[PDB]
């Protein structure tokens, strides 16, 4: 059945978008381990058409942790997983701020080219999410905040 | 302690309506009673990488006038460290093991909430940065208001020219939000209209404001007319002076203005108050600055003393 | 087997732990609708530990396995086809790296400008020497790859 | 009255052993039990003919520790007397008419020792001329070691850098030099190398040095790591981007160092200390830069004071 | 002689549709067969009160293409000189004495029509005068709209960008205007949005235009897309991030464009084209940079040369 | 056509020997018969992105000699505006639609090779890329040493000066290693000595080099005594002062000269040739920049001229 194999335990974050696995890797840094990492990329899903997939042995995501996907995997499910068996699902919602991953659009931004980690207050809107920015403490859509 | 005691003073948003009314009551307190010893032995950094000198000046009077002592540095690019490779982190980490409190200006937005990251337990108080924030203005707009009208509710505050990029304005208006029963007029052109942002935040709160073509629409109603500078360098030479009859105000405009009525403006002005206003009993932009003085030694005294001795 | 066989593609094996998410990175292996399937950490016999790269219906020119060589020198490349493999290569020192490199000098015009980095390569008293296109600097490849 | 008593403060050179006890015990006593008013009713120059804004700070905050007056300039060449005609003989004759001492800083060498010609009984002090001397940072430099150390003698000290230009790391080694037992490391590029007037100074006093390729040769062993800006501007960009990797400091290169080791370095560090070094309990360069507030109030107080009440 | 024999060329609003078309007529005649002998022995002034390497450059080569003689100046360079003490009345009264021909930009409207009123028998070609007029880039735009469309008229045009402060988007859309059956897409941020006084002129002649928030919108039905440089001064950081996704071109973008839309740009394109366009059958803004030598040696010739070049 | 026709000239080490014989073939001849009109036609772009007098005037002379039009600019010009938005990209794709060739200094390193990658059909001339390379600079030198030597093989060179930041002597030392037999003198302070990948490059191909302390070692064996000027930047005053002499010549330190030997020098010669050697028949710099323009104006004609010059 399965092109990646089952995990006897640790954290498995399954519908995941398309072209969006590489992204939490990255920003997440999340293979910067020595545990065994075990991915699928646009894989099949009946939910969703197409998927990627990660999974983490032996590592556990706190629930702000997997609220930080929420920008990018909104209907991701986070699986904890122990001896063999889905012991927890979870799924991303809002958080009230987001660290580190994103970056200042306000070209005059201290933030740019100094010391400190990026930082936004999250409020949702109606057809978008705003996101303040803790230095400047302008607003912006997380459309522009997300893009270049 | 005071709740403003060793507080960092960076934005109007981080300051509540009990906060605010604070650093007036302190500052009609040393207006009426000076302490002028008050904080001696401490040491001041005046820090404008930016300059400003009318700011500069303004602030500096305040340390003197409470007995502290002064260092500092105004930055045009001519300063050694000064515009080049050094970070404002390591800038702050440094200059924040020398002295009692930082005061500083600065061209990029977020730079006085950065410093508060590195000065560890030595108060930033924010002189401006960027087109963010400038809280000092502000206390010494909203003290001007509270000592000429009584006041801080229930007020009727028409403000007039540049809306769009008036920092002052912004923050001004924020304020005043905190209170009750305020009222609006907004008189702009469409190019420099007073930000959706702002609206916003008014309609929220259920506050009452309203757009005019001109100052007589509501001169008869009006407690505070703000005035805000139209910086020419930002409209046509022609669409400047296609538009600018409707935001230069002359003493002949205020024929049918309150008795308490007090015209403000942060300063300079150049075109838009005529100096035959200077004279009326309405023009109040000297007063104002002269506040300055009040609103930032009630700062000062406030984050670096515990308990207020009056 | 945790990250199962596939019937047609290239499977980069034996690469250096650590290295496989930075391949993934640099050649932008994952900006493609084909099914990726990728292992990191896993245990190696002959290197202790490992990572590994499947990519299905997608195989690799020859300079593009060289440009492996320089991040995993040792690594496979393998060929699939119906469940088969049907050639295994080793990366080989190319004689240029372009577009993932950057170049070490503050003032060379490659900076702020539309163009691809290229190096030269050069193996020649068993260091790594890579010469910009550009400003014809040369520079160790330890140097280059730490910028 | 004290040995330092009146005196000028030009090099490191002029300095005995003694000497530089007798600042560092005054400045220890300082940081523990200030005096705000010691210098009360003195007023300071403070001249910077090259602008030095982190050096300047520095100063003029130890002259307000101890309750002095600070008059002064720091001069771009926008100044008025400024970069021009008149000899700094002359500027000196003037303004040793007006103040009780003369912090000085200038881009010519010997700046310092011709001002002492011409300010007849009133003190000099270096802030620093050109490539020669800046008695103050090495004084700083010096309390910072010993504070953190216990001693001067019997030391292992590395510098790393820019060991060539660095006015900073030749008069702190010649300052070391005057004490017994310590052990050098240079690390530097060939460019770069500690100059040989330097070196040959340290064999005839038959004190070791050696030069390492990396700082991980002598981390084990040493206890101040000093580490000295290298200005880009004088090598060639891509030479600078082939040999920084050997003068670039990272927490990760900290890992078998003692646990009395401390980090040092001037300031500014742009490339040469990484920032995740602040956070180690190595890191001592902002405390470094804290303590010449308690160095230059030492030099002052001695100088303007005969007999130090402590 | 030619209808444009000796005339002046300041303004597109001088210029009829007829002598638009006779100078784009020139222009391809021009570029098919050079005549490179035909201004032999003219000497031509290059005035550039305001500098502008790129139109200098052009300008200039065209001059040679004809073999025309060249004698100039760039200014700017009363950086801090200040402005004049002679008038640009007698500064034209002299040069006119000297040449055959002024080509002049200058950094105030209108300073070329004043030009014209002192240079007697002599020709002015305006280059550029404030934010007025700028004729020679009109010419060459539409004549690269003609040679990629084989009209001017009844064709979709979209510009988008600064339409509010862009003297050269005013000019075409004016030229284009003197045609028939033009239609109209103009793409702005609110703040940079066409002037009325264009949209009135456009109602008069009963030419249809509408607005749109996006490139998308229009994509797929125009047959020219101009693109604009969005002005960072014009704009706040923050309002020109919350904007510029929708001035700004990449190649996806063109997915739905017709086969023969062409994408011009006045340049410097800095932001709002990515370079990713440039490498598509759509991009022409280099050469339409290519067509300003026509355009310009069409105008040279036909000004200075009586009869048509045929 | 001949070998460099439509050709890039970027950087000495893609020229072959042969292509170096050709150039100097073709500057002797037209240094013995000029071919004042074989360029007529031609436009070519003199863009001097850093200035640079000497080198410009020459560059443009030689266009002249051959009948060619000249427009260009030079720069550092925006001095404090900033670097440009525009890429040089962009430049050099608008440029290279309005000229035949582009002859190009720059400040960063490369960019005449990337200016090749924009430009089509239009060949690039490098007059200067930062540290890089200066093909026509190296190719007057040849020039130089072919015609007073008589042959570029073995050959007596002396280098003298700063060898270290020379791009000049790099590029000859590159040059004279395609030839055979040649043998190379250094001499420099230890600081400006020839890089290693010079001496490197000479050892794989078998050439022999030493290094000398002083100018006098080596007069008597010399044919080339090819001087630089050390960067007074490059050193510290006190430095300069104590290295000097050695790399400083003057009319006496020649007694021993051979007849034959010409003493070169690109120019400024400010400090190292004292005048007393001008009226020497050993002092051939002033020729050598003379011959600037026959190198120069034989690469031009090679690369815009199909057939070779004869
Ligand atoms: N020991 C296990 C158990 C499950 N999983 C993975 O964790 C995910 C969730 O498991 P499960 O709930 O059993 O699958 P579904 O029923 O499809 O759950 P969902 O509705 O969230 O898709 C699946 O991708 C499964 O392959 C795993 O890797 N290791
Ligand atoms: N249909 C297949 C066949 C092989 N492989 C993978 O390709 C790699 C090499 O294949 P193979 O030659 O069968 O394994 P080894 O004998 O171990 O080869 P080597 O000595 O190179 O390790 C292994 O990771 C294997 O799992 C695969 O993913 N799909
Ligand atoms: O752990 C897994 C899960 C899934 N897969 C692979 O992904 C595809 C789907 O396998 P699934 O098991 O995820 O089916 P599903 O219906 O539960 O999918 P969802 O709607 O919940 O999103 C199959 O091709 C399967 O082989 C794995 O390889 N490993
Ligand atoms: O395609 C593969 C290959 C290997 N693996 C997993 O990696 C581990 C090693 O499995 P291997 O099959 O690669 O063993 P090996 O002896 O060939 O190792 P090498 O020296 O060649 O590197 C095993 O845990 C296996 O499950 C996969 O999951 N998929
Ligand atoms: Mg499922
Ligand atoms: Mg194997
Ligand atoms: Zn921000
Ligand atoms: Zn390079």
């Amino acid at each position: 059945k399965l092109q990646v194999e089952a995990i006897k335990r640790g954290t498995v974050i399954d519908h995941i978008p398309a072209q969006i696995g590489f992204k939490l890797l990255s920003l997440f840094k999340l293979t910067e381990t020595d545990q065994r990492i075990t991915i699928g990329l646009n894989l099949p899903s009946g939910e969703m058409g197409r998927k990627d997939l990660i999974k983490i042995e032996n590592t556990f995501l706190s629930e702000d942790q997997v609220d930080q996907l929420a920008l990018y995997a909104p209907q991701a499910t986070v699986n904890r997983i122990d001896n063999y068996e889905v012991v927890g699902k979870s799924r991303p919602s809002l958080p009230e701020r987001i660290d580190n991953v994103l970056v200042c659009p306000n070209s005059n931004c201290i933030s740019h080219a100094e010391p400190v980690s990026s930082s936004f207050a999250v409020r949702k809107r109606a057809n978008d999410i705003a996101l303040k920015c803790k230095y400047c403490e302008k607003e912006f859509s997380h459309n522009v905040v997300l893009a270049n | 302690a005071n709740p403003l005691y060793q507080k960092h003073i960076i934005s109007i948003n981080d300051l509540s309506r009990d906060d605010l009314n604070l650093v007036l009551a302190t500052a009609a307190k040393l207006k009426a009673n000076p302490q002028p010893e008050l904080l001696k032995h401490k040491v001041i950094a005046s820090c404008f990488f930016e300059a400003s000198t009318r700011t500069r000046l303004s602030f500096e009077t305040s340390m003197h006038r409470l007995g502290a002592s002064v260092v500092g540095f105004s930055d045009s690019a001519n300063t050694s460290l000064g515009k080049k490779g050094e970070t404002l982190a390591d800038t702050i980490s440094v200059i924040s093991t020398y002295v009692d409190a930082i005061v500083m200006r600065h061209p990029q937005e977020g730079a006085a909430r950065l410093a508060t990251e590195f000065s560890g337990n030595v108060p930033v108080l924010n002189a401006g940065d960027g087109s963010n924030q400038h809280p000092t203005q502000t206390l010494l707009d909203l003290f001007t208001i509270q000592e000429t009208q009584g006041r801080l509710d229930n007020l009727h505050v028409a403000m007039v020219g540049d809306l769009k990029y008036g920092r002052t304005v912004h923050s001004l208006t924020q304020a005043l939000a905190k209170f009750d029963g305020n009222r609006f007029y907004f008189i702009a052109p469409d190019a420099l209209a007073m930000p959706q942002y702002i609206l916003d935040m008014l309609d929220e709160k259920g506050i009452a404001w309203s757009l005019h073509s001109s100052i007589e629409e509501v001169m008869a109603e009006v407690d505070i007319l703000y005035m805000t500078r139209v910086q020419k360098e930002r409209l046509d030479p022609s669409e400047y002076a296609n538009v600018k009859a409707q935001f230069v105000l002359r003493a002949s405009d205020l024929h049918n203005a309150k008795a308490n009525m007090k015209v403000l403006h942060p300063l300079p002005r150049v075109d838009e108050i005529a100096t035959d206003v200077d004279k009326t009993p309405h023009a109040w932009y000297f007063q104002q600055a002269g506040n300055g003085i009040f609103a930032r030694q009630a700062l000062l005294a406030l984050v670096l003393n515990r308990d207020l001795v009056l």
